């Protein structure tokens, strides 16, 4: 029973671009008719408005399901098997840890990459839309919660049940995410430079879906080797552009592919920590094979 | 300096080294400079002509009351998460002489053309044969890259490092943590 040449699986948990504005703390009640940053030459560069002191994004995301459902596979005995093991381990233990990451990570401003360097007051806002009515929200701070400690919170356990559903298949799931930091007037922004042309869209400043969804998706921490860094962003062969190095290598038996290869055909099931990894590529999705 | 304070950059996924270090030192500088004091200095110990990097970790050498403000102050603070800092330690008795400065200087000729035709009141051409090939120095020591509205891309910055030497003269620093003519204890 071989793999497959060709497999694909579509990736879950993709949210779309970020749009940006500026405004006061005291504006943040009524967000409605915020100004827009539109970028301007001085290469490409982009300010706040002449009496802006915090920085606005906004973003929604969307839960699809069905992580474990392969997209396309050529043999249907590899489809079957891969369909019964990711039944197997939902019915051994729920998403309820990767749902968990994901609440936080969310709360917090890891996704934020310059924008959160020095940021005095940084408030995050999760809504639930449901049927185009904000059935439920949520409101956090950044600073306060810890970026390198996970700790537990009511909310934080209703929206990893809500996000757990949604990937289950339970109903439709929208989250707007919005969040506000305080910078300081006249601060430079940093936008995701494009190929210096700075990502403008409606001509307003904004952060790439991809770019966002990479940072949100930091749940690899069973790394094998820790040396403090913290979440690293869910890659193959766990390698980092910053940091130079690729963590996770294919030598040791950590790798993703040969741990999908072992558990599928050998039916071998990894630590727990390999299994969230493996669920976690799953849910990232790609191509494999061949 | 009766307390030296150890900031150790932690390695993080999200930024760089590079750009790291150079948030945190520019967040420093309007933590020390506005916050006052009579000496405001800090050193690199990892400092390395190898790697032509500016070291992982950074000491600031002051008083005990000005670092008193200086860690309380919200400014200096709230980086706790991408980076390891400590409480204040007494400095080991032994040190060296080091005096860390900066070179201030152009190496845009077209820059030093206006700037001498803006005084005599000179012509375009009389300002462009005046200022040779020869004027354009630049210092080719380890500068990190900043980026902020002085350039738009990583902008070098010149960071001298004082010789080894015996005698340690200490004394009042600059706003900004510039050599201030003296050495500084190296621990």
């Amino acid at each position: 029973l071989s793999t497959a040449s060709v497999l694909a699986f579509e990736r879950k948990l993709d949210p779309s671009d970020a749009l940006m504005s500026a405004g006061a703390w005291a504006q943040r009640d009524a967000s409605q008719e915020w100004p827009a940053v539109t970028v301007r030459e001085k290469v490409d560069v982009a300010n706040l408005p002449s009496d802006a002191d915090t920085l606005k994004v906004r973003f929604t995301l969307r839960v699809l399901g069905g992580a474990g459902t392969p997209s396309a596979c050529n043999d249907a005995a590899y489809r079957d098997k891969l369909l019964q093991t990711v039944a197997t381990y939902v019915n051994d233990q729920g998403f309820a840890e990767l749902a968990r990451r994901y609440a936080h990570n969310l709360a917090n401003a890891r996704f934020l990459w310059r924008n959160r360097v020095g940021a005095e007051a940084v408030e995050v806002r999760i809504n639930h839309i449901r049927q185009g009515e904000v059935a439920r929200a949520w409101r956090f701070d950044a600073l306060a919660i810890g970026l390198r400690d996970f700790k537990a919170d009511a909310e934080l356990d209703a929206l990893a049940e809500l996000i757990a559903s949604g990937l289950s298949g339970s109903g439709h799931v929208l989250l707007e995410v919005v969040a506000f930091a305080r910078i300081g007037d006249g601060q430079e922004v940093f936008p995701s430079q494009e190929l210096k042309t700075l990502y403008s869209v409606r001509d307003a400043a904004a952060i790439h879906s991809q770019k966002i969804g990479n940072a949100l998706r930091t749940i690899d921490t069973w790394y094998p080797d820790e040396d403090g860094l913290g979440p690293i962003a869910v890659e193959p062969y766990g390698s980092v552009t910053s940091q130079g190095k690729a963590y996770r290598q294919p030598k040791q038996k950590l790798d993703f592919y040969t741990l999908l290869d072992n558990w599928v055909l050998r039916d071998e099931a990894p630590a727990v920590e390999q299994q969230h990894y493996v669920i976690a590529n799953l849910i990232r999705g790609g191509v494999f094979g061949e | 300096m009766d307390h030296y304070l150890d900031i150790r950059l932690r390695p993080d996924p999200e930024f760089p080294p590079a750009q790291l270090m150079s948030v945190l030192f520019g967040k420093l500088h309007q933590a020390l400079v506005a916050q006052g004091g009579d000496r405001i200095g800090v050193s690199f110990p990892d400092l390395d002509e190898s790697r032509s990097r500016l070291g992982e970790r950074l000491r600031i050498h002051a008083s005990a009351d000005d670092l008193r403000a200086l860690l309380a102050r919200p400014w200096l603070e709230g980086l706790r998460d991408h980076l390891q800092f400590g409480e204040p330690a007494v400095v080991p008795h032994p040190t060296p002489y080091r005096q860390v400065s900066r070179v201030q200087a152009k190496s845009n000729p077209e820059r030093l053309r206006r700037r001498l035709m803006r005084r005599h009141d000179l012509s375009e051409e009389e300002a462009r044969k005046r200022i040779p090939d020869t004027v354009a120095r630049a210092l080719d020591l380890p500068f990190v890259t900043l980026r902020s509205q002085s350039t738009g891309q990583h902008f070098r910055l010149f960071i001298r490092h004082g010789p080894l030497q015996v005698t340690a003269e200490e004394g009042g620093f600059t706003c900004y943590g510039l050599s201030k003519g003296g050495f500084v204890p190296w621990f």
